[PDB]
RNA sequence: GAAAUUGUUGAAAGGGAAGGGCAUUUGAUCAGACA
RNA sequence: GGAAUACUGCCAGCUGGGACUGAGGACUGCGACGUAAGUCAAGGAUGCUGGCAUAAUGGUUAUAUGCCGCCCGUCUUGAAACACGGACCAAGGAGUCUAACGUCUAUGCGAGUGUUUGGGUGUAAAACCCAUACGCGUAAUGAAAGUGAACGUAGGUUGGGGCCUCGCAAGAGGUGCACAAUCGACCGAUCCUGAUGUCUUCGGAUGGAUUUGAGUAAGAGCAUAGCUGUUGGGACCCGAAAG
RNA sequence: AAAUAUGUAAGAAGUCCUUGUUACUUAAUUGAACGUGGACAUUUGAAUGAAGAGCUUUUAGUGGGCCAUUUUUGGUAAGC
RNA sequence: GCCCUGAAAAUGGAUGGCGCUCAAGCGUGUUACCUAUACUCUACCGUCAGGGUUGAUAUGAUGCCCUGACGAGUAGGCAGG
C-alpha cells in the first residue's frame, strides 16, 4: 500500500532521499546492459562470469521431447506402490508373488541407484537404467524388464 | 534512594567503620609523640651550611 | 519465621561487626608504627652521618583535566585504557616499568601525583561507587563489599582502603571494582593563570608528587 | 612516467654488507628447518633464485613446506582493513631461524623445573614475570665520599 | 580544470572504524601447496592408522 | 545500468508495448455467455447429445 | 564530554519477542517465559529464544533425522524435541517407538511416529511431562542446505553459484570460465 | 462568502526601516478551587 | 643552653551566618543511644502560625526597558552577499503503475506445492466445488555422443548448545543436533592403466593422476502478501539546438 | 649511524614420557608427518583495559573538498 | 633593554571606542575577583541495557515496577505517530 512506502515519509524534505550532489537524472551509466565491456566491465567479471562469447556447438530445430527421461532413485522405489499394499509386500518377501512397478507409467525414464531398498524381490520395468540400480535391485533378488 | 556523605552525617559513619567510636573516644586524631634526643653528625651540619 | 530467621541473622551482622571492628584496629596500629619507622629512621641516619633514602612511591592517582576534542591517537588510547574518559575524571594507578611509560605519553593531558591516607579515605567515603553487573552502585554499606569483594579477603570499606594505599596482591581486582571518580572542579581554583603547562613552568599538567593532594580535596 | 618494478627501491636494502662480499659460509646450508618453525625473512643480494619481495624484508612467518632447496613460509599482511595470509617460496640463503622464542622456550622448562621443585616444600611457586619495580629504601654513607659541591660555569668561546 | 590527483588522509580513520580485524586462526589448516610427494604417503599413513585404531 | 550481484533480466517491453495490453476483465461475462449458448444449444437442435 | 568507547543506546540485535501474530504462539511464548524466569534450567531459555526464530532460522526436522538421533548410545529413550516442523521420509522402513514433542506435524510424519507405537504432543504438553526439560534431546534441522545460501559470496576463485534465470550452454559459460575463452576465473 | 487588498470606528506605539528570543514592569482581558 | 613562633600537613575536634532542593509514599534494610521497655538526625519534610479567597497569584495579549538577533530557498571548499529564484493572496502542483527478479519477514501446506485456461454451481463480475495436464522443486555433469551419487552405525579428527551419570559445590565422565575448520569416500568431465571375452575391432573390468564441476553424503521447497533494491516502460516533475 | 615509526613471541591448538601407521625418506625402525596411552590446572606463564565476543545477508548517500601545527617539492613570491 | 632617526599615497578613521603618562604602556612576581550549552549534586523527558512480577475476587504480561548509563549533526537509513 502506498501509505506504508518511504514516500510518504520523505515529503517535506527537499531532496526524497536522491541527495543534494548526485541527484536524480534521467540514466547516467546508460540503458540497460550498456557497456558491459568498458565501464561495466567489474560488475561483469565477478558475479557474471563467462557472460561474454560463445562455446559449444549449434542444434537447429531442437525438440525436447526427444530428450524427456526424468529419473527415479532406488530410495523413492517403494513409493510408487500405493501404501495400503506397501506392508503386505515389505513382510512377505519371496519369490512368485514379487510386486511389478511400471516406472514408465508413473512418469519416469531411468532408474538410477542412489539409496538402500529393503531385501524384498521386486520386478521393475523401466527403459533405461543405470549399472548399479540394476545390481542393487539384483542383490535383493529382483529383476529389471525393459520396456519400450 | 538518597547517597549521605559519611564523615558529615555521624550516622552513616557509624553504620560504616564502627571502629570510628574508639577513634572518638580517644583522640586518636590528637595523639601525643614520643620524645627523642638523636642529634645530627657534625658532617651533616657542615654539608648543610656548606657554601 | 517471625522471630527465630531474624534472631539469627541479627546474631551473624553482631559477628561480622566485630570482625571489622578488630581489623579496623589493627590497620589503624599498622599505618601509626610505619609513619613512626620512616621518621625515626631518617633521624638515625642523620645521627650516623648518613643519608636514608625513602623507598620510590608505589601507588599514583591521575585526573584528567583536558577535554575530549583534539587529542591524537595514541595518548587518547593511553587514556581511555586508564579510565579518563571525560575532565576531572581520577583514577588510582600501581607504579611499575609498564605503567610509568604510559604517563609519559599523557603528560600534556593530566596531573599525578602521590596520595595521601587522607585523602584516599574521603575520596572513598564521598564519592566511592563499586561497578556491580556493569552498573554504578554507591558504597553504602558493607554488605555490597563484601558480596563482590570477599572472595578476595575484603569486607569493608577500610578494607578497600587497606588494599588501595598498601598495594596488596589483590590491587587489581580492588582498584577495577571501584568506578572512576567524578570530581568536580577545584573550590579555590587551579592557582594558576593557564592550566595547560608543566607544573614546573607554572602550569598544571604533569607530575605535582605530594601537590596532588591539596588539588584532589579541593576537587573533591 | 612513473616506475613501479619488482625491485624498485632496493637500492641499498639488497647490498652485501660492507667487507662482507662473496661466497654463502657453509652453515647457512646444513640448518634444518621443520613444519612449524619461525623463520625470519633477510633477502641476500648474491642469490638472485627464491629472492622474496621487498614488502616481506624484515618481516617474521611460519614454515608450513619443506622442499628441496627451499622452504614454504607463511605471512600475514595488512591490505586495506584487514589482514590476509601470504606464502613464500624462499631459498634457505634468504632465511634464518628466529631467536624470539628460543629465549621463550628456556622459561617454559625453568618453569615446570620450579614448579616441580617447590611442590614439595612450598606452594605459591611464582611464576609469573613481573616488570621492574621501584626501588627500596636504602642508606647513603658519606664515610669518604663527602658531597662536592658544583656550580653553573660562566659562558666562554674558546673557538 | 585541474583537480585533485591523490591523498592518503582519512583513510586510516576509515580503516579503524570496524577493521584492523586480526586473522583468526584454525587447527588443521590447509594442505594447499603442500609437496606432492608428502600428501601422496600421508595420505596412506592416514589410512593406515584408522584401520589400527578401528580393529 | 548493470550495478550489484543480480541475475540478467529479459524483460522485452522496447516496442509500444502499452497500446496491445488485453486484460480479460471479461473471464466471468464469457463463462456466462458460453453456459448460455451450451444452454440453448442443446434445447434448439435436438435431444441429440 | 564523554570520550565514548562504542556505539551509544545500540540495540541488542537479538529477537525479544516473535514477530508473528499467532495467539497461540504468544501463548506459548508466555508459559515458557514463565519457566525460563523461575526454573534456573538451561533448556527452558533455549526454547524460549528457539520460539522467536524466524521461518529460515526454523529448517524442518524429518523422522529420518530423529531415527538417526535415537541410535545414539544412551539415547533410545529420550524425547526428541523439535521447536519447529517434523516432516515426513520415505526414505527409511523403520522407525522406533519414541516421544516427539514439536511445534507442527505433518499428515505423513504423524502418521509415521502413530503407526510405530509413539506419540505426538505439542510443547506445552511437554512442559507439564518434564518442567525442567528432563530427557530431552532438541534437535535442529540444516540451515545451510537453503537454496539461496550458495549464491552468498560470489566472487572469483569462491566456486559459489552465480545468479542466473536460464541455464544452459549459452549462459555464463564463455570467457572468464574456461582457458579456451580468454581465463579461467 | 475565506485570503491578498481597502474604508470607517476604537486602542496602542513611532529621533535614518519593520519584524524576532529570554526576563520583568504597566494597561487590557481571562480560566481554575471556594468543600 | 632552653623555649616560642612562622611554614607545611593531619584530626572518625567543636561551633555561627547565607543560598538552592523536599524527589519517594503501609510495613520490610543497615545502624545508633538505652539494664529494659523504647526512642532516634538510621532505605528522600515535617511541625506551628498569619493574610487573602479574588483578578491577589497566575495565563494570554499589547507596549516599555536591559542584553541578544543580517533573508529565506539553492549550487558550493566557502552565502547576509555586489551569486541565482522570490511584489502579494487563493486553488492546482512532482518516486506512480505494470512485466520479470535479489535479500529479508509473515502465512498455508510440505517431498511436494500451485482451486480461478477451463468445467460445475450460484442469493450472479462475489461466494462455493472439481478432473486432466502444465510450471517449479525432488540429480548432477559434459561442446557433444553419453554416463550418473553408501568400503564404513552415510566416515575420521578438533571445537560445540542442550541432555545423561557422579558430586553439597567446584568439577569429571558419557552422548553430542545446528554451525566452523580439515582429512577421506561417492557421481560427471579431463589425462592414464587395458582383465574375462571378440562380427579383430569391438567391448572397458580393475587400479591411478600438484587436474576439473553452479554435485552426493537421512531431502526443502512451492504458493500468496508486504517494506526496500534492480531492469524495460513517459518512469519523480518541467526544459533543448535537431530529425 | 640515531629519534619517531615497524615484524614476531610471551602456552592446553602447551610441555614432557612411552610407542602405532605409511606406497615418503634413511646404509639401517633412521627420519618426517599424523596418532594411541600416561604426567602437569587456571600467580596456567608480563602490564592495563574490555557497554561481551564471533559471524552473515542486504542496501542508502559519497567518489569537486578545504584549513592548521610539523616534515616537504616546484616557484622571487603568493590568501599560488 | 626601552625610546628616537631611518619611516612616502591617494573619501574622514580607528590598541574595538573613549581615553590613559610613578599608566589604564613594557618586562616580571604574588593574591583576590568575574563568567560557557564544560565539570559536580538534585529533579523531570526520552533512549538503550540488566532485572523483579500470572495468584484469584478490579480492568491494560504489547501491563505494572526496580536499577544503571547515555542524549551534537548535513547527505542518508530505520522507528513510533
Ligand atoms: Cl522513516
Ligand atoms: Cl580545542
Ligand atoms: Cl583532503
Ligand atoms: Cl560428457
Ligand atoms: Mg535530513
Ligand atoms: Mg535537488
Ligand atoms: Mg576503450
Ligand atoms: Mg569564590
Ligand atoms: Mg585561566
Ligand atoms: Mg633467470
Ligand atoms: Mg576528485
Ligand atoms: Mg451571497
Ligand atoms: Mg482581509
Ligand atoms: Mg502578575
Ligand atoms: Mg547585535
Ligand atoms: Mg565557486
Ligand atoms: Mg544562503
Ligand atoms: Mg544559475
Ligand atoms: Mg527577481
Ligand atoms: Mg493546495
Ligand atoms: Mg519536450
Ligand atoms: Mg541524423
Ligand atoms: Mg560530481
Ligand atoms: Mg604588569
Ligand atoms: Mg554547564
Ligand atoms: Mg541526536
Amino acid at each position: 500500500p502506498s501509505r506504508f512506502t518511504k514516500t510518504r515519509k520523505h515529503r517535506g524534505h527537499v531532496s526524497a532521499g536522491k541527495g543534494r550532489i548526485g541527484k536524480h537524472r534521467k540514466h547516467p551509466g546508460g540503458r540497460g546492459m550498456a557497456g558491459g565491456q568498458h565501464h561495466h566491465r567489474i560488475n561483469m567479471d565477478k558475479y557474471h562470469p563467462g557472460y561474454f562469447g560463445k562455446v559449444g556447438m549449434r542444434y537447429f530445430h531442437k525438440q525436447q521431447a526427444h530428450f524427456w527421461k526424468p529419473v527415479l532413485n532406488l530410495d523413492k522405489l517403494w513409493t510408487l506402490i500405493p501404501e495400503d499394499k506397501r506392508d503386505q509386500y515389505l513382510k512377505s518377501a519371496s519369490k512368485e508373488t514379487a510386486p511389478v512397478i511400471d516406472t514408465l507409467a508413473a512418469g519416469y525414464g531411468k532408474i538410477l541407484g542412489k539409496g538402500r531398498i529393503p531385501n524384498v524381490p521386486v520386478i521393475v520395468k523401466a527403459r533405461f537404467v543405470s549399472k548399479l540400480a540394476e545390481e542393487k535391485i539384483r542383490a535383493a533378488g529382483g529383476v529389471v524388464e525393459l520396456i519400450a | 534512594v538518597l547517597k549521605k556523605n559519611p564523615l558529615k552525617n555521624k550516622q552513616v559513619l557509624l553504620r560504616l567503620n564502627p571502629y570510628a567510636k574508639v577513634f572518638a573516644a580517644e583522640k586518636l586524631g590528637s595523639k601525643k609523640a614520643e620524645k627523642t634526643g638523636t642529634k645530627p653528625a657534625a658532617v651533616f651540619t657542615e654539608t648543610l651550611k656548606h657554601d | 519465621q517471625v522471630a527465630a530467621e531474624r534472631a539469627a541473622r541479627k546474631a551473624a551482622n553482631k559477628e561480622k561487626r566485630a570482625i571489622i571492628l578488630e581489623r579496623n584496629a589493627a590497620y589503624q596500629k599498622e599505618y601509626e608504627t610505619a609513619e613512626r619507622n620512616i621518621i625515626q629512621a631518617k633521624r638515625d641516619a642523620k645521627a650516623a652521618g648518613s643519608y636514608y633514602v625513602e623507598a620510590q612511591h608505589k601507588l599514583v592517582f591521575v585526573v584528567r583535566i583536558k577535554g575530549i576534542n583534539k587529542i591524537p591517537p595514541k595518548p587518547r588510547k593511553v587514556l581511555q585504557l586508564l579510565r579518563l574518559t571525560r575532565i576531572n575524571s581520577g583514577t588510582f594507578v600501581k607504579v611499575t616499568k609498564a605503567t610509568l611509560e604510559l604517563l609519559k605519553l599523557i603528560e600534556p593531558y593530566v596531573a599525578y601525583g602521590y596520595p595521601s591516607y587522607s585523602t584516599i579515605r574521603q575520596l572513598v567515603y564521598k564519592r566511592g561507587f563499586g561497578k556491580i553487573n556493569k552498573q554504578r552502585v554507591p558504597l553504602s554499606d558493607n554488605a555490597i563489599i563484601e558480596a563482590n569483594l570477599g572472595k578476595y579477603g575484603i569486607l569493608s570499606i577500610d578494607d578497600l582502603i587497606h588494599e588501595i594505599i598498601t598495594v596488596g596482591p589483590h590491587f587489581k581486582q580492588a582498584n577495577n571494582f571501584l568506578w572512576p571518580f567524578k570530581l568536580s572542579n577545584p573550590s579555590g581554583g587551579w592557582g594558576v593563570p593557564r592550566k595547560f603547562k608543566h607544573f614546573i613552568q607554572g602550569g598544571s599538567f604533569g607530575n605535582r608528587e605530594e601537590f596532588i593532594n591539596k588539588l584532589v580535596k579541593s576537587m573533591n | 612516467g612513473k616506475s613501479h618494478g619488482y625491485r624498485s627501491r632496493t637500492r641499498y636494502m639488497f647490498q652485501r654488507d660492507f667487507r662482507k662480499h662473496g661466497a654463502v659460509h657453509l652453515s647457512t646450508y646444513l640448518k634444518v628447518y621443520k613444519v612449524g618453525d619461525i623463520v625470519d625473512i633477510k633477502a641476500n643480494g648474491s642469490i638472485q633464485k627464491g629472492m622474496p619481495h621487498k614488502f616481506y624484508q624484515g618481516k617474521t612467518g611460519v614454515v608450513y613446506n619443506v622442499t628441496k632447496s627451499s622452504v614454504g613460509v607463511i605471512i600475514n599482511k595488512m591490505v586495506g582493513n584487514r589482514y590476509l595470509e601470504k606464502r613464500l617460496n624462499l631459498r634457505v640463503e634468504h632465511i634464518k631461524h628466529s631467536k624470539c622464542r628460543q629465549e621463550f622456550l628456556e622459561r617454559v622448562k625453568a618453569n615446570a623445573a620450579k614448579r616441580a621443585e617447590a611442590k614439595a616444600q612450598g606452594v605459591a611457586v611464582q611464576l609469573k614475570r613481573q616488570p621492574a619495580q621501584p626501588r627500596e629504601s636504602r642508606i647513603v654513607s658519606t664515610e669518604g665520599n663527602v658531597p662536592q659541591t658544583l656550580a653553573p660555569v660562566p659562558y666562554e668561546t674558546f673557538i | 580544470a585541474k583537480s585533485k590527483n591523490h591523498t592518503a588522509h582519512n583513510q586510516t580513520r576509515k580503516a579503524h572504524r570496524n577493521g584492523i580485524k586480526k586473522p583468526k586462526t584454525y587447527k588443521y589448516p590447509s594442505l594447499k601447496g603442500v609437496d606432492p610427494k608428502f600428501r601422496r604417503n600421508h595420505k596412506h599413513a592416514l589410512h593406515g592408522t584408522a584401520k589400527a585404531l578401528a580393529a | 545500468a548493470i550495478s550489484k550481484n543480480l541475475p540478467i533480466l529479459k524483460n522485452h517491453f522496447r516496442k509500444h508495448w502499452q497500446e496491445r495490453v488485453k486484460v480479460h476483465f471479461d473471464q466471468a461475462g464469457k463463462k456466462v455467455s458460453r453456459r448460455n449458448a451450451r444452454a440453448t444449444r442443446a434445447a434448439k437442435i435436438a435431444p441429440r447429445p | 564530554g564523554i570520550d565514548h568507547t562504542s556505539k551509544q543506546h545500540k540495540r541488542s540485535g537479538h529477537r525479544t519477542a516473535p514477530k508473528s501474530d499467532n495467539v497461540y504462539l504468544k501463548l506459548l511464548v508466555k508459559l515458557y517465559t514463565f519457566l525460563a524466569r523461575r526454573t534456573d534450567a538451561p533448556f527452558n531459555k533455549v526454547v524460549l529464544k528457539a520460539l522467536f526464530l524466524s521461518k529460515i532460522n526454523r529448517p524442518p526436522v524429518s523422522v529420518s533425522r530423529i531415527a538417526r538421533a535415537l541410535k545414539q548410545e544412551g539415547a533410545a529413550n529420550k524425547t526428541v524435541v523439535v521447536v519447529g516442523t517434523v516432516t515426513d521420509d520415505a526414505r527409511i522402513f523403520e522407525f522406533p517407538k519414541t516421544t516427539v514433542a514439536a511445534l507442527r506435524f505433518t499428515a505423513g510424519a504423524r502418521a509415521k511416529i502413530v503407526k510405530a507405537g509413539g506419540e505426538c504432543i505439542t510443547l506445552d504438553q511437554l512442559a507439564v511431562r518434564a518442567p525442567k526439560g528432563q530427557n530431552t534431546l532438541i534437535l535442529r534441522g540444516p540451515r545451510n542446505s537453503r537454496e539461496a545460501v550458495r549464491h552468498f559470496g560470489m566472487g572469483p576463485h569462491k566456486g559459489k553459484a552465480p545468479r542466473i534465470l536460464s541455464t544452459g550452454r549459452k549462459f555464463e559459460r564463455a570467457r572468464g570460465r574456461r582457458r579456451s575463452k580468454g581465463f579461467k576465473v
